[PDB]
């Protein structure tokens, strides 16, 4: 019954996170990406059917290709938080865990909300980066939508080559806000450029570039 | 400094409608102020007509300075640009 | 006129019975929507009732405050919406629980009745009754007041490769909500569309907004048979999206640019 | 007949046409609309070539097959929108004319050139030159207050 | 008669705001479409 919809939405959120990790260049095994829903229920739920988020956390490393392209790509830690309301108590142990195991990036999925007081504890934990997501927002992977063309982040060498070809200052490119859904999905930081190849009814194919604020 | 060398010029080799109109008018103006004309003048004595005759024979002695967005520029002579 | 265009998965879209199931799960139904009348009695004996109408109902069923809250459900709207007395009471339990006792009559009864009691309060029951009608959600997605069953003629290639028409069922809804409707099982989550591009920007990002903006402008121009070449409408929507957010064509958008003061003051 | 070496070109031609049809039907024009605003009209250019060179009759053409396949393929590299040798420009130049190249190849296909339009050597070289000249003339002019 | 007389000023205002929004947008010699600040609006005019 209603317990099945909790598990289902959570299972769908998990597949989306894996897709997210794959697109950022990290290596995810071809057995974990295709993991069915049935195997998922067996491993994650109790005898009463209630799910244990701490068993879902995982670690991933960049593929050799991604490491060749982006030399700034470290280890990624994904964590589902068991506490619906994330308070000052939860964030301290999370920031400690990241530093102690020296994770480069941490993705923090919460359940219901994140208090504005706790929201200031995020940029104080640099040069490590923390990205938060509401569990609702990940039930559907928005990049599979018809209207969202494929975004590919440009490398630093490709970016420099681009600016010279058009003789332009960085501040002259079209922009995308940091809180935009597709920028957050890729974990874009300020100064990075996405390339966007989208369908065109007059030329067939057209490459658009945007830089992230 | 800003000037782009002849071998590395990248803008279009055809005369645009805007470049054509400016060249014809400027050259016409100079002829009406008694600049030396570089073609034979037969029966057609209007200032605009003489300038149009010079254009058709690739004999207008002017250079287009095409500004690019960054401020750099390519100089193109009207003798070398292809006119449709 | 906010509106969603909700395409359905293929297996569901060619079976009208399954599509109706999707319809009833999306549509917002409050308790107020199905309630015909509410009443407030003085019923001092908790094990009995002065009401002769609910005599046989409560006496056989049983085998705190003296004020009784008695609300009546309309049989027609309850039957059409496919709601049972049980599931209506279930939703009430989670939000009320121990504080309010719930007793329902059977569907075979002449009137469908639900009794409630609390376990100065003359006005508190009026305030609670106001609180009940204004907040109890029985099912569905908030903001979706009505769902329409719409047939789409979509051109899809044959197995032979020839283009043929193909009729498919989709849904259209009043109100605005995109994120929650996308997640609903049955809905084709990769194709759902909304005519409010402000909401699209929050859910799908700026590049999807560029396509949605174009679709909505083109639909306006093309409607009275006119046709404007693509590059002109394309040019307008790139200006409206270049900053990464939607810059309105009003003073609040246009004059927030880094353009010169003489240019900006002329508008 | 029998020439396997000439069949390698014609196979590569048809394979190219299969790529285009698959790309256009599944990515570009999902609903199947096949009439679209495009530049450099080809139907009118061909029927003018039929008039200048009197391309009627039942006479056999002296226009060889490798001239057709190599002629059309070399044309699609001279449709210059942007000039310069930079790697990014060539990708952009190829992207800008993707839809139009498909249009040309869909018309100047081997069977149609020979059976339907019936071009000879003089007319076909003229058709290539005209397409090349008129496409340049159809580019927007810098300075245009669009 | 009322509609024609009323809604003519509605659309007249629409055209005025559109022109001021777009008046400075020009095609440059590299094919890009830019405004007076040199911001790129399209990398290639009309995508073709």
């Amino acid at each position: 019954e209603d317990n099945n919809r909790i598990i289902s939405r959570l299972w769908r959120s998990f597949r989306t996170v894996k897709e997210m990790a794959a697109d950022r260049g990290y290596f995810i095994s071809q057995e974990e990406m295709d993991q069915s829903l049935e195997e998922f229920r067996s491993k994650i739920c109790d005898s009463m059917g209630n799910p244990q988020r701490k068993l879902m956390s995982f670690l991933a490393n960049p593929t050799p290709e991604a490491l060749e392209k982006y030399s700034d790509l470290g280890t990624l830690w994904v964590e589902f938080c068991d506490e619906p309301s994330v308070g000052i108590k939860t964030m301290r142990n999370f920031c400690l865990r990241i530093q102690e195991k020296n994770f480069s990036t941490g993705i923090f999925i919460y359940q219901n909300n994140i208090t504005p007081s706790a929201n200031k504890m995020i940029p104080t934990v640099s040069p490590a980066i923390i990205e938060t997501f509401q569990e609702s927002d990940l039930v559907v992977n928005i990049t599979h939508h018809e209207l969202v063309p494929k975004h590919i982040r440009l490398s630093d060498g490709e970016k420099s080559q681009l600016l010279q070809r058009y003789k332009l200052k960085e501040s002259q490119l079209p922009r995308i806000q940091r809180e935009d859904p597709v920028a957050r999905y890729l974990g874009l930081k300020r100064g990075q450029v996405v390339k966007i190849i989208r369908r065109s009814e007059t030329s067939g194919r057209y490459a658009s570039y945007r830089i992230c604020l | 400094e800003l000037a782009i060398l002849k071998e590395e010029r990248t803008t279009t080799p055809y005369l645009t409608k805007y470049e054509r109109a400016r060249i014809l008018g400027t050259r016409a103006l100079q002829i009406s102020m008694n600049a030396p004309v570089l073609v034979d003048i037969e029966g057609e004595t209007d200032p605009l007509q003489i300038a149009m005759k010079e254009l058709s024979q690739r004999k207008i002695p002017l250079v287009i300075r095409r500004y690019l967005p960054d401020g750099s520029y390519e100089d193109w002579g009207c003798d070398e640009l292809i006119v449709d | 006129t906010p509106a969603l265009t909700v395409y359905l998965d293929r297996e569901i879209a060619l079976d009208i019975e399954k599509a109706k199931v999707i319809q009833s799960s999306i549509e917002y139904t409050t308790l107020k929507n199905v309630t015909s009348a509410t009443e407030i009695y003085y019923d001092p004996d908790p094990t009995s009732t002065v009401i002769e109408e609910d005599f046989d109902t409560v006496e056989a069923y049983f085998s705190q405050s003296p004020w009784l809250l008695r609300l009546e459900l309309d049989r027609a709207r309850m039957l059409d919406k496919q709601l049972t007395m049980n599931q209506v009471a279930d939703k009430i339990s989670e939000v009320f629980s121990d504080d309010l006792f719930v007793m329902w009559s059977e569907d075979n009864a002449d009137k469908l009745i639900i009794r409630c009691r609390v376990i100065e309060e003359d006005q508190m029951l009026k305030r609670i009754e106001a609180h009940m009608l204004d907040l109890i959600a029985l099912r569905g997605i908030p903001g979706i007041s009505k769902v329409y069953m719409v047939k789409h003629k979509v051109s899809v290639p044959d197995e032979s490769g020839e283009y043929k028409n193909e009729e498919l069922w989709a849904l259209e809804t009043d109100g605005i909500n995109l994120a929650e409707v996308m997640a609903v099982p049955g809905v084709d989550s990769s194709r759902t569309y909304s005519n409010s591009f402000v909401e699209i920007l929050s859910v799908l990002g700026i590049e999807a907004t560029r396509s949605s903006l174009y679709k909505e402008i083109l639909n306006v121009i093309a409607f009275d048979g006119s046709y404007v070449n693509y590059r002109h409408m394309a040019l307008l929507v790139d200006v409206m999206t270049s900053r990464g957010y939607l810059m309105a064509i009003t003073r609040h958008g246009i004059n927030r640019a880094d353009t010169g003061a003489l240019m900006r003051c002329s508008f | 007949l029998g020439d396997v070496e000439l069949q390698k070109e014609l196979n590569s031609e048809y394979e190219q046409l299969v790529s285009d049809r698959k790309f256009l039907r599944e990515i570009v024009f999902v609903n199947g609309d096949h009439n679209w605003p495009l530049p450099v009209n080809l139907r009118r250019i061909i029927q003018n070539a039929q008039q200048i060179f009197h391309l009627d009759r039942a006479k056999a053409s002296d226009l060889t097959i490798p001239e057709i396949i190599h002629g059309v393929r070399d044309l699609c590299k001279k449709l210059f929108v942007l000039r310069g040798e930079n790697e990014l420009i060539k990708e952009a130049q190829q992207n800008a004319t993707s839809l139009f190249q498909c249009l040309v190849r869909a018309r100047l296909a081997t069977r149609r050139i020979l059976e339907e339009f019936r071009l000879n050597r003089d007319a076909f070289e003229w058709v290539l030159g005209t397409i090349e000249a008129q496409f340049q003339r159809s580019l927007v002019h810098p300075g245009e207050m669009v | 008669l009322i509609d024609t007389a009323v809604k003519t000023a509605e659309t007249g205002y629409i055209q005025r705001r559109l022109v001021k929004a777009l008046e400075d947008i020009m095609v440059h010699y590299d094919g890009t479409t830019r405004n007076s600040l040199g911001d790129i609006i399209q990398f290639l005019y009309g995508e073709d």
